[PDB]
């Protein structure tokens, strides 16, 4: 999972 | 993307009990970041994921100069990173401890930014439901940066949502809504403002035992008494805010929101403009 926790301001 | 190599990890921050936050620089530019990583191993067998999702969706909605900034989430094959802002001074509990009490301006100070966070996160639907001390931290120029995300609740626009079924919190700021109805509301976080004034100004927070279960029953009761010298003004504050009715806090949305609040005679020398670029008192 955590397939939608990559982020960038 | 950034990933674990664009950074050199310095000395450990903190340590919670599924994460540790490190002093990272950026090889790229040399800005400083505090990393907090956890292990996905463990949190996927402690049941945190929920709480580690909603940290990252909470905190990648708020962008005002008191929080705690997340610029970025990476992964690797063992571990999550959230980059955030580092908040060099560190928790506001340190400097109640250290002096004791704060005189009245610095807690019109800080009461202050904290009215102006908590304006800005109930605008966007957000409750914290967590606010204490501990989850105030202090830049280099000694502003306020909330932090503690992961137990926040946005609440759904599309429903006009107003109330959070969540039990989450810490027993010495939990409000009687919470314990009593099992749900909070922005006027949580208010009581909770109330409290954190109270410790300014006492040195303590206002429901105190060695124990939860009977801190909440002083809670549900509103059993606690102000110590002399109290500052008047604050007393009458701290007096509106820790109301058992929710719909009764000054502030509230049946209240009629912050201007009443903002209003209050405490405040009245503050300017509500641009706070954030105002010096902050010596904490003394
Ligand atoms: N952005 C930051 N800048 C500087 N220090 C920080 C920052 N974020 C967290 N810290 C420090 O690191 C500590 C650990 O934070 P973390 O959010 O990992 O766990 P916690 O919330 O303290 O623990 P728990 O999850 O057990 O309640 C914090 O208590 C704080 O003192």
């Amino acid at each position: 999972m955590f397939r939608d926790f990559d982020y960038i301001a | 993307k950034k990933r674990p190599e664009d950074f050199k990890f310095g000395k450990i921050l903190g340590e919670g009990s599924f994460s540790t936050v490190v002093l990272a620089r950026e090889l790229a530019t040399s800005r400083e970041y505090a990393i907090k990583i956890l292990e996905k191993r463990h949190i996927i067998k402690e049941n945190k994921v929920p709480y580690v999702t909603r940290e990252r969706d909470v905190m990648s909605r708020l962008d005002h100069p008191f929080f705690v900034k997340l610029y970025f989430t990476f992964q690797d094959d063992e571990k999550l990173y959230f980059g955030l802002s580092y908040a060099k001074n560190g928790e506001l509990l340190k400097y109640i401890r250290k002096i004791g009490s704060f005189d009245e301006t610095c807690t019109r100070f800080y009461t202050a930014e904290i009215v102006s966070a908590l304006e800005y996160l109930h605008g966007k639907g957000i409750i914290h439901r967590d606010l204490k001390p501990e989850n105030i931290l202090l830049n280099e120029d000694m502003h306020i940066q909330i932090t503690d995300f992961g137990t926040a609740k946005v609440l759904s626009p599309e429903s006009k949502q107003a109330r959070a079924n969540s039990f989450v919190g810490t027993a010495q700021y939990v409000s009687p809504e919470l314990l009593t109805e099992k749900s909070a509301c922005k006027s949580s976080d208010l009581w909770a403002l109330g409290c954190i004034i109270y410790q300014l100004v006492a040195g303590l927070p206002p429901f105190r035992a060695g124990n939860e279960g009977l801190i909440f029953a002083k809670i549900i009761k509103l059993e606690y008494d102000f110590p002399e010298k109290f500052f008047p003004k604050a007393r009458d504050l701290v007096e509106k805010l820790l109301v058992l009715d929710a719909t009764k806090r000054l502030g509230c949305e049946e209240m009629e929101g912050y201007g009443p609040l903002k209003a209050h005679p405490f405040f009245e020398s503050v300017t509500w403009e641009n706070l954030h670029q105002q010096t902050p008192p010596k904490l003394t």
